[PDB]
DNA sequence: TAAATTTGACACTATAATGGGTTAACTCGTTGTGGTAG
DNA sequence: CTACCACAACGAGCTACCTCTCCGCATAAGTGTCAAATTTA
RNA sequence: CGGAGAGGUA
């Protein structure tokens, strides 16, 4: 019962028998006269255990007197019935079969075994060609398959030397009379001569498999099914219904197929039948054994009565309905409810309002125990009978039990965490759940009819989980992003923003008040509006180094509304947070300020006084909307009229001949475009700034009145694109094939669509709610994917004292900067310390939380870039240390051991699916005679550089082109350094003087032709795939020499200044010119979801682009075929690597420079992989951050990256062995890297020589599939694989993942749990 | 060819139709080698004396009125007079046991005597098992010497085979190879013992047959031979009428069994007609095939159809319930009742029986 | 709709669902991965043992409440023993392995 | 338990009958054969 | 001899809940002795 | 108390 592992292996059939009570032999289920068991039967007692609890089926022992005995007259053990469910019985099959597993499931797992083609066994188990076991002469060799003519032939020359059979009977000889050591000792002298990559994969899994069997103690003929064990009847019912009629399981079907043909088969072989007639028997054996494993593998599944396919034991097994996915994982509760829900405005933040009837029906147990206790009822069938009639006195003790007990509200689908909450229960009277309103962004729970479901948790330590780590009261910041999420939404924003925005003449303006308690006075006394503007005087408390509240009196210039609000705000917060007009954004920053100031409990009872006024303020506004509210601008009918004028006049011109219908098209769109936005723009004016009838002091202008405009500007329902298609104009829409239709929707949504703009509109529309479905389904399924590839990650250490780390720079792609660096480094730690002279010479130590200060701080004194300790980085060993993580966001402060960050992460990442001076870096350049610098470089990035040291924008220039301004320089904004020619690229030099035409000549290697453009005689190369027999071992060189001809070298080396030009260039420069240094010489030419999806999982892309792999110089080294090959030759040692690059694809570097380690030589995506091999963990890791945070930005959320990275660090833990030290691993394993490291670890501990590595990136599918625990792995996906991986391995479960003990039924090794494991783990370590 | 397929049924009939079919005559010949080889198996295992004396017994045994005389002869105040008259014969042999030819003369007059006593196949069957059982006791005695010969003298076979083939009864063939002073002949007195335990042994088989061993061997011999013919030509006969089989079974498709498991079990049916089939009625052997085809394969869907299996006797009445229904449907236009089904069914049968006999 | 303690499925022996046939709410994969990130080991252990489909705890659990103590004595699900036993009939050899 | 009886099982029908019914027939990535041509 | 491409085959697709209806479908030849398990007093 | 098919809600 207390076991630490689940041993998977291979079964013998003397285990097979070991299991079984008895041998079943008949295939009749049950009698029907009497609905009694038969004997021998696929339900017989004897085997099985009676069918009633201590009694026999004649009915001689009927009492538990006799405990346990065997019945003489019936042969039934008398025991209770559970034992129906728990005893295997046993079927002897005549001739041994082969197990479909192992067999079919690639790889065939026999085949590789054997060394034979799966064609070539399927054909001998088909009873289609006999097959060599053994033969003396050296005619016929091991597994040499023979046709029946062959077979007849040799049988009838030889006849006794050799042993020919057919059938699973011959292949299970094989594997009985084959040897595994002398095969694999073999293979690993073969293994020494040749590696081809194709034959060295073959061998080397071939011996991976060999190997298993040596260890694991399986042997070869065990695959060769011969007795076939039988599943208990309660396992596989047959159960009688309502109407009479019986519904069995479909295995009762498939046992009685096996059953009887055996017996069948049996009967033929005592009766001497033909040969064919036993072959057909042992085929139809065959395929019952293989449709009982699994039906559809084979061939065609055999279908039932309905016509149906019939559900095997593998599918039993493995898929979305099988057991691990549902029984295992999901399971149906008791003590649950389920209701629809509406809203209680009176609640706090942590209360329900539950029903009276489900309080009562959930709580029962409870009921009756109280009940007990107080004494009012003597058994507990009276406690039933009285809450059965629902007395009073039993209302009292439902509201004395409820008190103070937790429950749980949860909706589904729970994309993310808060998903599921703990509230205190309230009785009210209904039959609804009433919510608060705060808590329903959390639950994205609308009150359209949604419904949820009440949960009651029982024990103790299940109350206290619920008080101190699920309430209400406790997850108020979001675990993906620092901010709150308890937001006030759409009525609170609202009247808040009516009550702090201010009129000009409202009402007694220019009043002056003592307090805000006499503005509330005066408002509620009617002498004043909420927006007349007062003086009030005001006392705020600020808040000193230490902890207490110093006070500050004044005046202040504010509103009424202003003045009321600031008796809700707590002492603390400045008085410039109420002075302004409070939008959705504004109220946010409140509650974050006073999360940040004052804590936990101030900001949750300030949340609620907020949601009471904003709701008593928003009843008493009477905002209302009207036919009037969408005001038409006045001037959209001239627009739509100047535009139609123009599409006419358009439409005319191209008629006349003169442009074609392409561009006519795009420029129709354009001007729709155009007049579109100019609608837009002209009624956002005219309703912007509506209230122009003002007073007091002339006629002024001030912000609208208008409820559209209310309800648009504060942020509390729409946005501008709903109010431009509701009185504006609607815009263009888009054809279901993705082109935009030219003409478009003029009217609004006021004046009324006529029947074809509607038509149009209604692509859109089903488009649109088409995809919602589709992108749900495919954010359910990343997210699954995720969950499970970082369900084991499980913070263990504090500390793991590394000094690794990622460098965080603030993403400056573009003109803009998308996230300053605050947002980058708040929460994590510090790597190493800042050391920069600056202004301040700021110095934080390492090993320090940058918090809200420490990052002011940093942004006041001007930090650039700061390197942070990170989770890819960290240097522990099954898990990461609380240092690396960082901060906890759901609470503020450093992160407790044992919280299970992955499952965090994955929620975090999968839950928004269902919303989608100049300076030169790395420079080397050569002046020209113009001083418009040229680079020839191809990593060189120009970034425009602060006076303050801040970098603001970044550029790429391409090889060749111009700027005028180099390093050092203080350029001023506006001014257009980037200038270079777009579509082609030029072939500069670095040498001055004269040319001279040297290796090439009109004919051979260029082409004789004139210029079209200018008309000047040009010898421009043409490619080497059109080239004659004599352009096929030459590289035409433009080679740039001085005034007489001499090849001048460059300065630095001693390599001549060449340059090998390719082939389909214009070559413009002629003989008998000048030529500067630097100048060119000729020119020649260059969804979201689906995006993290394909990131995540880490496709290599349609077109890669070819990095460096070696530093060195690069030369061609085949020729006379398309597919270059470049020998990369580096410039100390041999070159021992080639490349390959097809014909099509074009290259950006010639074959004149040098390149270093990990340099673009062909344009497009990178393949991850390739960046990983070469550049480095960290870049790949930055790559993949940065690739993700972009769509994620695109679309407007904000995630973390912290959760990337757990997500990439779960993505590298395998490592392929490229050189092995006097470890047990050969080569090219991609085995555990935390093994390889602990493994290096003690190595170097006792002093030897260790093993390197090289780590993989895998995607996540293939990350999760190559767990080393095969239960997580079989209940993810691909079960019938996984299981055979396993079983054919003999591997072992250390039960170390958060999903086995969900699995298994024990405590999570995470949060409170977490303790207890570690205390099991130092009992067993430790004894 | 024998390639890409995995459909049985296509598989089987692709070896099944390699075999041509029988014509009026073929099956005549065919008949004629089946009972040419029971006759000659017959006939050798009529000359064993013990045979004869084993049916003496069970004839004297019956006379006792134990069991019917019909239960043993199936055909050739009868019976009584042809056993006293072998009994005779067999106790005019006891007086000339080894007294010489005319013993030879009388045991074989008794077997062709015996040659019109056709019996029943049980005590036939297990006389002739009990053949093969002492026959593969002395095959294991034998089977022992030559383990012997051959454990420990890494000597050449021949030699011994012909001082084997001669008496080796007694003990003076094995004191002949002792006696012959080859350098692995003085070496088998360390088996003498055993060997003797032996040369008892088979001497106690002769004491139990009364015949040398190289008569009981040949007398074995000629019963294979026959056996082998017998059972060649049975198989020439069932191979060749599977087309039959076939064309029987697919009738009875869709109702409780798959098509193969049907064509097996018209092959058995098949393999008892062949059994049973006599060719001097002048019938074809398709007409008398076809009972027995169509009976194994009706009693087959009436065991294994459904889950539940059901007596043949309630599937018969079951049907003799679905062709009334059906005829009643016809005649009315509408199904019938439960009464009238009762009214028409049966003198026995009433409302409750039949409505216990649905299901 | 709502339900404290009513009947159980027979394969798996975890309690029906429907309204009409008095059925309790799954508590499905989402909502486990949920849990798991709380870090709540108790309650999620109290929903997938003795809640649910294992015969003695449920009714040790149905005791204990109504004599008022608030404690759980769990065991191994039944649904794991029936894919114990489906996986064997499978022909591999699985077992639970003590220590 | 002695005896009754409806169930249940098995054995046997002698003109000639000689090769069967059938269903339904996106999108994507990975693995393994099966040549292919120089 | 082995680097390469095109086919075939296989495994994958949110969650939870509610209601209703359907599942021994067209087909089929009867007798005769012997054992035996359920049935009355 | 099961499994299929159809429909509906969020
Ligand atoms: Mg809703
Ligand atoms: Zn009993
Ligand atoms: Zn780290």
């Amino acid at each position: 019962e207390e076991f630490d592992a689940i041993k998977i292996a291979l079964a013998s059939p003397d285990m097979i028998r070991s299991w079984s009570f008895g041998e079943v032999k008949k295939p009749e289920t049950i009698n029907y006269r009497t609905f009694k068991p038969e004997r021998d039967g696929l339900f017989c007692a004897r085997i099985f255990g009676p069918v009633k609890d201590y009694e026999c089926l004649c009915g001689k022992y009927k009492r538990l007197k006799h405990r346990g005995v065997i019945c003489e007259k019936c042969g039934v053990e008398v025991t209770q019935t559970k034992v129906r469910r728990e005893r295997m019985g046993h079927i002897e099959l005549a001739s041994p079969t082969a197990h479909i597993w192992f067999l079919k499931s690639l790889p065939s797992r026999i085949g590789l075994l054997l060394d034979m083609p799966l064609r070539d066994i399927e054909r001998v188990l088909y009873f289609e060609s006999y097959v060599v076991i053994e033969g003396g002469m050296t005619n016929l060799e091991r597994q040499q398959i023979l046709t029946e003519e062959q077979y007849l032939d040799a049988l009838e020359e030889f006849g006794d030397e050799f042993d020919a059979k057919m059938g699973a009977e011959a292949i299970q000889a094989l594997l009985k009379s084959m040897d595994l050591e002398q095969e694999c000792e073999q293979l690993r002298e073969e293994l020494n001569e040749t590696n081809s990559e194709t034959k060295r994969k073959k061998l080397t899994k071939r011996i991976k498999l060999l190997e298993a069997f040596v260890q694991s103690g399986n042997k070869p003929e065990w695959m060769i099914l011969t007795v076939l064990p039988v599943l208990p009847p309660d396992l596989r019912p047959l159960v009688p219904l309502d109407g009479g009629r019986f519904a069995t399981s479909d295995l009762n079907d498939l046992y009685r197929r096996v059953i009887n043909r055996n017996n069948r088969l049996k009967r033929l072989l005592d009766l001497a039948a033909p040969d064919i007639i036993v072959r057909n028997e042992k085929r139809m054996l065959q395929e019952a054994v293989d449709a009982l494993l699994d039906n559809g593998r084979r061939g065609r599944a055999i279908t039932g009565s309905n016509k149906r396919p019939l559900k095997s034991l593998a599918d039993m097994i493995k898929g979305k309905q099988g057991r691990f996915r549902q029984n295992l994982l999901g399971k149906r509760v008791d003590y649950s409810g389920r209701s629809v829900i509406t809203v209680g405005p009176y609640l706090r933040l942590h209360q329900c309002g539950l029903p009276k009837k489900m309080a009562l029906e959930l709580f029962k147990p409870f009921i009756y125990g109280k009940l007990e206790l107080r004494g009012l009822a003597t058994t507990i069938k009276a406690a039933k009978k009285m809450v059965e009639r629902e007395e009073a006195v039993v209302w009292d003790i439902l509201d004395e039990v409820i008190r103070e007990h937790p429950v749980l509200l949860n909706r589904a689908p729970t994309l993310h965490r808060l998903g599921i909450q703990a509230f205190e229960p309230v009785l009210i009277e209904g039959k609804a759940i009433q919510l608060h309103p705060l808590v329903c962004a959390a639950y994205n729970a609308d009150f359209d009819g949604d419904q949820m479901a009440v949960h009651v948790p029982l024990t103790l330590e299940a109350q206290l989980e619920a008080r101190a780590l699920m309430m209400s009261t406790n997850n108020i910041l979001s675990p993906a992003n620092g901010e709150p999420i308890i937001v006030p939404s759409q009525d609170v924003v609202l009247g808040l923003y009516y009550m702090t925005r201010d009129c000009v003449n409202a009402k007694g303006e220019g009043m002056v008040l003592t307090g805000p308690k006499e503005a509330e006075r005066l408002y509620r006394s009617g002498l004043a509006s909420l927006h007349a503007r007062v003086k009030v005087r005001i006392t705020e408390y600020e808040k000193d180094a230490n902890g207490e509240l110093v006070a500050k009196t004044s005046l202040k210039d504010t509103t009424v509304g202003r003045a009321i609000l600031w008796m809700i705000v707590p002492k603390g917060l400045p008085y410039s947070i109420v002075n302004q007009a409070l939008g959705k954004k504004a109220i946010s920053k409140m509650l974050n300020t006073c999360y940040r100031i004052l804590g936990l409990k101030p900001t949750v009872i300030f949340a609620d006084q907020i949601m009471y006024t904003g709701f008593a303020y928003a009843a008493r506004s009477g905002a209302s909307v009207g036919i009037d509210d969408m005001v038409i601008p006045e001037k959209k009918h001239e627009i739509i009229s100047e535009a139609e004028a123009e599409v006419a006049e358009i439409q005319e011109q191209f008629q006349s001949g003169l442009v074609t219908a392409g561009e006519r098209y795009n420029k129709v769109i354009d001007i729709w475009a155009a007049a579109n936005d100019r609608v837009s723009k002209a009624m956002m004016d005219n309703l912007q700034t509506e209230t122009v009838i003002n007073r007091d002091g002339q006629e002024e202008k001030q912000v609208s009145f208008n409820s559209i405009y209310m309800m648009a500007d504060s942020g509390a329902r729409g946005s501008a694109a709903q109010i431009r298609q509701l009185a504006g104009m609607r815009g263009l829409m888009a054809k279901p094939d993705g082109s935009i239709i030219e003409t478009p929707i003029t009217a609004n949504f006021r004046e009324g669509l006529n029947v074809l703009q509607y038509f149009i509109s209604t692509h859109g529309a089903r488009k649109g709610l088409a995809d919602t479905a589709l992108k749900t389904a495919n954010s359910g399924y990343l997210t699954r994917r995720l969950v499970d590839v970082a369900q084991d990650l499980v913070v263990t250490e504090d500390d793991c004292g590394t000094h690794e780390g990622i460098m965080m720079t603030p993403v400056i792609e573009g003109g803009d900067v998308k996230e300053p660096l605050r947002d980058r480094v708040l929460g994590r730690v510090t790597a190493e310390d800042v050391l920069k002279p600056g202004t301040a010479d700021i110095l934080v130590p390492r090993n320090t939380l940058l918090h809200e200060q420490w990052c002011d701080l940093l942004e006041e004194n001007s930090v650039d870039a700061v390197k942070v300790r990170s989770v890819v980085s960290c240097d522990t060993d099954f898990g990461v240390c609380a240092h690396c993580y960082g901060r906890d966001l759901a609470r503020g402060h450093i992160i407790n051991k044992g919280e299970a960050i992955g499952v965090i992460a994955a929620q975090s990442i999968g839950e928004p699916g269902t919303q989608l001076s100049i300076k030169l870096s790395n420079v080397k350049s050569v002046v020209n005679s113009s001083g418009k610098l040229v680079i020839t470089s191809r990593n060189t990035e120009l970034k425009l550089i602060d006076e303050f040291g801040r970098t603001k924008e970044s550029y790429k220039v391409p090889y060749g082109a111009v700027l005028a301004k180099g390093d050092g320089e203080q350029v001023a904004g506006g001014e257009t350094v980037a200038n270079w020619d777009p579509h082609t690229m030029p072939v500069i030099t670095e040498v001055s003087g004269f040319v001279r035409f040297t290796d090439m000549i009109d004919g051979q290697t260029i082409t004789r032709q004139t210029d079209e453009l200018t008309g000047l005689s040009s010898l421009v190369v043409l490619d080497s795939a059109e080239r004659t027999a004599g352009g096929k071992d030459l590289r035409p060189a433009l080679k740039i020499v001085d005034a007489q001809g001499n090849d001048v070298l460059i300065p630095g080396t001693d390599m001549p200044a060449q340059y090998f030009l390719p082939g389909k260039a214009i070559v413009q420069l002629e003989d008998g010119v000048q030529i500067s240094s630097g100048d060119t010489l000729a020119r020649i030419p260059q969804g979201g979801l689906p995006r993290v999806a394909d990131l995540f999982e880490a496709r290599r892309p349609k077109e890669p682009a070819i990095l460096a792999e070696i530093s060195g110089i690069v030369s061609f080294g085949k020729e006379t075929k398309g597919k270059r090959r470049l020998v990369i030759t580096p410039v100390d040692g041999s070159d021992p690597y080639e490349e390959m690059i097809p014909k099509w694809r074009q290259l950006n570097v010639f074959e004149g420079e040098r390149v270093e380690r990990g340099d673009v030589i062909s344009d497009g995506p990178e393949a991850p992989h390739d960046i990983l091999r070469l550049r480095g963990v960290h870049a790949v890791t930055r790559y993949i951050v940065n690739e993700v945070q972009d769509v994620y930005r695109l679309q407007g959320v904000k995630i973390n990256d912290k959760h990337i990275e757990v997500i990439v660090r779960q993505m590298l833990r395998k490592a392929t062995i490229v050189n092995a030290g006097s470890s047990d691993f050969l080569e090219g394993e991609q085995v555990e890297y935390s093994r390889v490291k602990i493994a290096n670890r003690e190595l170097e501990a006792n002093g030897k020589v260790g093993a390197t590595y090289s780590r993989d990136l895998l995607g996540i599918t293939k990350a999760s599939l190559a767990t080393e625990s095969f239960i997580s792995a079989a209940s993810f996906q691909e079960t019938t694989r996984v299981l055979t991986e396993a079983a054919v391995a003999g591997k072992r479960d250390e039960l170390r993942g958060l999903k086995e003990n969900v699995i298994v039924g024990r405590l999570i090794p995470a949060g409170t749990g977490y303790a207890y494991h570690q205390d099991r783990m130092r009992r067993r370590a430790a004894g | 060819e024998i390639g890409r397929t995995t459909d049985p049924v296509r598989m089987y009939m692709r070896e099944m139709g390699t075999v041509e079919l029988l014509t009026r005559e073929g099956e005549i010949d065919i008949a004629k080698r089946i009972e040419d080889g029971i006759n000659q198996v017959q006939c050798s295992v009529a000359e064993y004396p013990e045979a004869i004396t084993y049916l003496l017994e069970q004839y004297d045994r019956v006379e006792a009125e134990e069991a019917r005389l019909s239960d043993l002869i199936t055909g050739f105040e009868l019976a009584r007079e042809k056993f006293a008259e072998l009994r005779a014969q067999y106790v005019v042999t006891r007086d000339t046991i080894k007294a010489h030819a005319t013993a030879q003369e009388e045991i074989l007059k008794l077997s062709e005597v015996f040659k019109q006593f056709r019996l029943v196949p049980k005590q036939f069957d297990y006389l002739v098992n009990s053949m093969r059982v002492m026959m593969d006791r002395v095959r294991t005695q034998e089977r022992l010497i030559m383990k012997l010969c051959v454990e420990q003298c890494k000597m050449p076979k021949k030699n011994f085979i012909t001082l084997f083939t001669g008496n080796e009864t007694s003990d003076t063939w094995f004191n002949a190879a002792i006696a012959m002073n080859k350098p692995w002949s003085e070496k088998l007195h360390d088996v003498s013992e055993e060997v003797h335990r032996a040369l008892q042994k088979l001497q106690q088989i002769e004491e139990e047959t009364g015949l040398t061993i190289e008569q009981v061997k040949d007398i074995n011999r000629r019963m294979s031979i026959g056996e082998a013919k017998a059972r060649r030509a049975k198989k020439e006969m069932v191979e060749a009428n599977l087309r039959l089989v076939i064309s029987i079974a697919k009738k009875y498709t869709n109702r409780g069994l798959q098509f193969l498991d049907l064509i097996q079990e018209g092959n058995i049916g098949l393999m008892k007609a062949v059994d049973k089939f006599e060719y001097r009625r002048g019938y074809k052997f398709s007409t008398y095939a076809t009972w027995w085809i169509r009976q194994a394969i009706t009693r087959s869907i009436a065991d294994q159809a459904r889950t539940i299996r059901i007596p043949v006797h309630m599937i018969e009445t079951i049907n003799k319930l679905n062709r009334i229904s059906r005829q009643m449907l016809q005649e009315m236009g509408r199904e019938p009742t439960p009464e009238e089904l009762a009214e028409r069914m049966l003198m026995p049968e009433d409302k409750i029986r039949k409505v216990l006999k649905i299901a | 709709h709502a339900r404290s303690t009513g009947s159980y499925s027979l394969v798996t022996q975890q309690p029906l669902g429907g309204k009409a046939q008095f059925g309790g709410q799954r508590f499905g994969e989402m909502e486990v991965w949920a849990l798991e990130a709380y870090g709540a080991a108790y309650t999620l252990q109290e929903m997938l043992t003795v809640k649910s489909d294992d015969v003695n705890g449920r009714t040790k659990m149905y005791k204990n409440i109504v004599d008022g103590n608030h404690q759980m004595e769990p065991g191994m699900p039944e649904s794991f023993n029936v894919l114990l036993k489906e996986i064997r009939s499978l022909g591999i050899n699985i077992e639970l392995e003590d220590e």
